């Protein structure tokens, strides 16, 4: 019921400061702000008034709302928004990031600023809509509609139309990259709808009918490397993640907010829902080249951080570290494990906005972005190096954050499963130290003398320091708190697990 | 009684004040503050300390609130305090509040104040965590908790590098051992379930009635997280580095906070260490080795805070060896009076340097008895109980007490090691202040009379004396394996500890009394450079350490300067635009050769039509 709605408001947001551009330039931050406001109002009152403690053996299809309506009838496509209880977190998660995307663009006004956020909540609102999908044409409309708008993003607004650095590098990659995986994974939705056509004898694309079809070993293992190659280029995977650092390096932090924080989210939750539950044979005989590919994504992105000399592009390969946990995670046969993925995903998100945001401050403080350029600059900032210590630190396993929860029951299920590839993915831990003390290091500790430009600095505004207080205790209490989120998290976890056990 | 958690809350909470606090606040308020989180804590401890004296010893547990809950993986936050956990609370919660009492005067006069304050409330907070936790992961919050504290009082100062890059080393050696601690706790919840300690002490006998090849995995990789973050060979680097500090966070880090936690983690697990005896007897075998090694760095560098450092090496590595012999309470016996000397030895030292005004040397000094005695009786109280000395000692008991049980255990190789050691405590205990004070003065060390440093200065005065060895630690809360005690025998290794520690003291004292020109002599004799540079690099440890994975991790970032894998998978983009670029290349315009372009597509599609 809600779902149409809270999908629909990103979009109508759009066009309504579109349409107050003509009557005004000072009016689409405000407006903005308050449409980001009503979506996390329905975000947080599906959370409080559903029920999130619900039964943890309810069967695979278990949603507190859902919508359905017929769009394309010839092939049953419809639009089956359903919301489960990690969707749930997923939503509430991009409003709160869609509320720092309109923060950070405050007093930003330009030739065109409804322009920049009739995108900016496009962008947000194709989120949304990947996250509540169970229809398969649904699910895959919403994942390549939110990935055009970027594009415009990172081509208008990396600059504005003066170096030509901005669109035929880092905007290209960022497209063709995802794009082309895109048509993999559809015509690996068409392979199984087909095979499922043969076996019954109708056309649908829905999730519950094409959940259990009857397939011929050898033939679904094609479908799932299908899949999984879609879910692997947008989640920064070992062979193909070229696009993350020149995308986060080139957009706007805010753009980087939306391309690091929660588009990376969306294809693990499809390896969580979409991949693991339709082919459980296929990824059982995958398991291995998965846990492979998640120990070298640990170990290659820390050492990629490692010898690194910007900041962007720092954090964008800490990011290749981090989803390795993830993929390793969801790669097992463990309730435990994928409930630690669950909370280092939402921690990751938490964990880069801050850090991007800060970047870019800092950035503007100082006009400068070279890391070794500069150094020594706490005796001149008074609140940015203290705050962006403490984000470095909650990047790596330290606990009080949620980073620390989140990657090591990850490493509990994972060495219940296999012991051997576990011993050797803990030592990321310790590479996780080596490029964050690099990072501190080598912006923070030294002398202000390092660079010419370290002699004169401005100060910080209130509201930038607001939403980066928010976001340094909303990561303390899931730190030490991660209790009710988990509880929110159990049943759809288990039930994608039991499946996951029992269907082999 | 319901107030454990002010132990925790009340340091913690001030920490935060102090950290938003920054520099904003004034000199006094922020002392005060900065003090009476610590003086809160001791005083609630000893409230319940004497309240566990009224308890009858019978420990006292607290669950706040569940942290995470999975239907097979239970972690609550609980704390338990009981004799051994009270006595490592004892510690902590005096001695940094004598630590931090006199930081209160030493601080003043330079910037980053609140910020000191703020660091080292955390400092002392992570500290309590450890000890009082009864979760193994809870604990674990402890070890990187005081780990990154570390760090932060390490690089304190962040205006020069040097101090500001040592702390580094720390940093990555400390999470090696946390990974190597983290390892065991994975192989403990996939064997036994359960990580409290208590009901993991009684089933872990129900659960291996079959196989137990798999639990001296578990316990060595134990063992090499506990050895690590204080001090040990598999990875002793870091505390010669951690001098480089101010004088008060070398106190804390050295004396009785940080490294007092290896020692707490053999010391609680003792029955999971007596489920395997070998895995406990290595401890032992790694702790003698150790004593070898930690002793006579302190006699090769002119640095008073290297000094200092590989003194408490040594130390720390003798309690290894006492939880090795099965003397436990004992060993924390040496803690008690551990902790009371070390502090104030490292602590007096830094009162001297402020007066020495950027000296840093222990050759250029001396005839310092005429500056100001009272440096000079600080020192001599510590180099006393050091050394072994039966003069109203505090820690002589101690070492009797546990050579005692080193030879009820029966191993004479210990016993030697226990022998060499006293020999060699006595060796440094008098010969840096022979060299140092006594001499000759050609630069004057201007001597500071205070009433705030004078205080907790008598108070270190009579509590690192024997006065404070008759405070009998609680110890019979836990119940643990009962330290085995030899009568007839404790008069002769009494006497023995006296003769080897008067003989060291009267070595130190003709080295003193000679010409020293013999000592030039053999720090000029070419062996003697040889033997000084090989433990300059420590039996090459730190060379090894280095040299085995550093510049091959530097080299591999030097290959990753530029991403290879972007790259060697843009080569669909390459090949297509020069085999586009060569397509385009291949139209030409001249009419002729489009209609031959016809003919030559007439005879392929011919072709092919008939070859089917």
């Amino acid at each position: 019921m809600l779902l149409p709605w809270l999908i629909l408001i990103p979009f109508i947001g759009g066009f309504l400061c579109w349409q107050t551009e003509r009557f005004g330039v000072k009016v689409p931050r405000w407006i903005a702000l308050i449409t980001m406001g009503l979506t996390l109002a329905l975000s947080l009152q599906l959370w409080l008034q559903g029920g999130y403690s619900l039964t943890q053996s309810a069967g695979i299809p278990q949603w507190q709302s859902e919508f359905d309506m017929p769009w394309i009838p010839r092939f049953g496509i419809s639009i089956h928004l359903a919301i489960d209880g990690l969707s749930l977190l997923m939503v509430v998660l991009t409003g709160l990031l869609g509320v720092l995307a309109v923060l950070c663009s405050w007093k930003e006004i330009e030739k065109y600023q409804g322009f920049f956020h009739l995108n900016l909540m496009w962008i947000l609102g194709g989120v949304i809509g990947v996250f509540l999908a169970i229809d398969m044409f649904l699910f895959f409309f919403f994942w390549e509609m939110m990935l055009v708008p970027m594009y415009f993003l990172i081509a208008l607004w990396g600059h504005k139309a003066s170096d030509g650095k901005t669109r035929i590098t880092a905007a290209t990659k960022f497209f063709i990259y995802t794009q082309a995986s895109g048509l993999v994974m559809l015509i690996a939705i068409l392979a199984l709808v087909f095979v499922h056509y043969n076996a019954t004898g109708v056309w649908t694309f829905n999730y519950e009918e094409l959940l259990n079809t009857p397939m011929s070993s050898g033939v679904e293992y094609l479908l799932m490397l299908g899949f999984f190659i879609a879910f692997a280029v947008k989640m920064p995977v070992v062979p193909l993640h070229g696009w993350l650092p020149d995308a986060h390096s080139q957009a706007p932090t805010a753009g980087s907010v939306d391309l690091a924080g929660i588009l990376l989210k969306t294809a693990a939750y499809g390896l969580l829902r979409f991949s693991l539950p339709l082919f459980p044979n296929a990824s059982a005989e995958f398991a291995p080249i998965a846990m492979w590919l998640g120990v070298i994504g640990i170990f290659y992105g820390a050492w990629m951080a490692f010898a690194q000399t910007d900041i962007k592009r720092l954090i964008a390969y800490t990011s290749v570290s981090h989803m390795g946990f993830v993929l390793i995670a969801i790669y097992t046969g463990s309730q435990l494990a994928y409930q630690g993925a669950v909370i280092q995903m939402i921690a990751h998100g938490l964990s880069a906005a801050g850090l991007f945001i800060l970047c870019g401050q800092l950035y503007e403080r100082i006009h400068t972005r070279d890391m070794r350029m500069m150094g020594g600059l706490w005796s001149k900032m008074k609140w940015l190096p203290a705050l962006s210590l403490f984000f470095a630190v909650a990047t790596l396993g330290m606990p009080g954050t949620g980073n620390f929860v989140g990657e090591f029951m990850i490493l509990f299920g994972s060495f219940q499963v296999v012991p051997v590839i576990t011993v050797i993915s803990t030592f990321g831990l310790v590479f996780a130290s080596v490029y964050s003390l690099a990072m501190l290091h080598r912006a923070y500790f030294g002398k202000a003398k390092s660079q010419i430009a370290s002699q004169e600095l401005p100060g910080m505004s209130l509201r930038e320091l607001f939403m980066i207080l928010l976001l340094v205790v909303l990561l303390v209490l899931l730190g030490f708190y991660p209790q009710p989120i988990l509880d929110t998290s159990h049943s759809a976890i288990g039930n994608i697990q039991q499946w996951f056990v029992n269907s082999v | 009684m319901n107030m454990l958690a002010l132990t925790i809350i009340l340091p913690l909470i001030g920490f935060v004040l102090l950290a938003f606090s920054r520099g904003r606040w004034s000199e006094n308020v922020s002392a005060i503050v900065g003090v009476g989180s610590v003086g809160l804590a001791a005083l609630v401890t000893a409230f319940i300390g004497v309240d566990f004296f009224a308890n009858g010893e019978q420990t006292y547990s607290q669950p706040l609130w569940t942290w995470m809950s999975v239907g097979d993986f239970n972690i609550g936050f609980n704390l338990v305090l009981d004799g051994l956990s009270l006595t490592m609370l004892s510690v902590v919660t005096g001695v940094g509040f004598l630590i931090h009492m006199y930081a209160s005067w030493y601080m003043r006069g330079e910037e980053g104040y609140s910020r000191f304050f703020a660091y080292t409330n955390l400092f002392i907070a992570s500290m309590v965590v450890l000890v009082l936790a009864d979760n193994l992961l809870l604990m674990y919050l402890g070890w990187e908790g005081v780990g990154l504290c570390s760090y932060l009082l390490i690089g304190f100062y962040y205006t020069d590098p040097k101090n500001g890059a040592a702390a580094m080393k720390a940093f990555v050696v400390t999470r090696v051992g946390d990974v190597f601690l983290a390892f065991a706790l994975f192989i403990l919840y996939n064997e036994l379930g359960t990580l409290n300690f208590r009901e993991m002490v009684e089933l872990a006998p129900a659960h291996f009635a079959d196989g137990n090849n798999m639990l001296m995995w578990a316990t060595l990789m134990l063992l090499g997280g506990a050895v690590g973050k204080s001090a040990q060979l598999p990875l002793q680097t870091w505390l010669a580095d951690a001098m480089a500090g101010p004088t008060p966070v070398s106190a804390l880090i050295h004396a009785a906070t940080m490294v007092t936690a290896g020692v707490y983690l053999i010391a609680r697990t003792h029955g999971l260490f007596l489920m395997t005896p070998e895995v406990l007897h290595l401890v032992g075998i790694v702790g003698a080795v150790t004593l070898l090694l930690a002793g006579f760095a302190a006699l090769v560098q002119t640095d008073i805070k290297r000094v200092l450092a590989y003194s408490t090496m040594s130390q720390i590595g003798y309690m290894f060896l006492a939880l090795g012999v099965q003397a436990w309470d004992a060993a924390i016996f040496h803690l008690m009076t551990h902790a009371f000397f070390k502090a104030l030895l490292f602590l007096a030292s830094g009162s001297v340097i402020l007066a020495c005004h950027h000296e840093q040397n222990i050759f250029k000094m001396g005839g310092l008895r005429k500056s100001i005695p009272l440096v000079y009786l600080c020192f001599l109280v510590g180099g006393a109980a050091l050394s072994a000395l039966p003069l109203v000692t505090a820690g002589f008991f101690s070492k009797d007490e546990i050579l005692a049980g080193a030879m009820a255990n029966g191993h004479i190789n210990l016993m030697v090691a226990g022998l060499v050691g006293a020999f060699m405590t006595s060796l440094y205990t008098f010969r840096m202040i022979f060299i140092v004070f006594h001499g000759k003065e050609q630069i004057h060390a201007h001597a500071v009379k205070g009433v705030t440093h004078s205080l907790p200065l008598i108070v270190l005065l009579i509590l690192s004396t024997f006065v404070g060895a008759l405070i009998v630690p609680p110890l019979q809360g836990v119940l643990p394996q009962t330290t085995e005690l030899a009568h007839g025998s404790m008069l002769t290794l009494e006497i023995t500890s006296g003769v080897v520690a008067v003989v060291g003291i009267l070595l130190a004292a003709w080295l003193w009394l000679g010409k020293r020109t013999l000592v030039t002599s053999i720090a000029n004799s070419a062996p003697g450079r040889l033997l000084s540079t090989w433990w300059y690099n420590a039996w090459g440890f730190d060379w090894l350490y280095d040299k085995v994975f550093v510049k091959p991790f530097l080299g591999i970032a030097w290959l990753l300067k530029r991403d290879p894998l972007n790259s060697m998978m843009n080569i669909p983009a390459v090949l297509s635009r020069f085999a586009g670029k060569g397509l385009l290349l291949s139209e030409n315009g001249y009419l002729r050769w489009y209609v031959a372009s016809m003919s030559i597509g007439a005879v392929v599609v011919l072709a092919l039509l008939m070859v089917l």
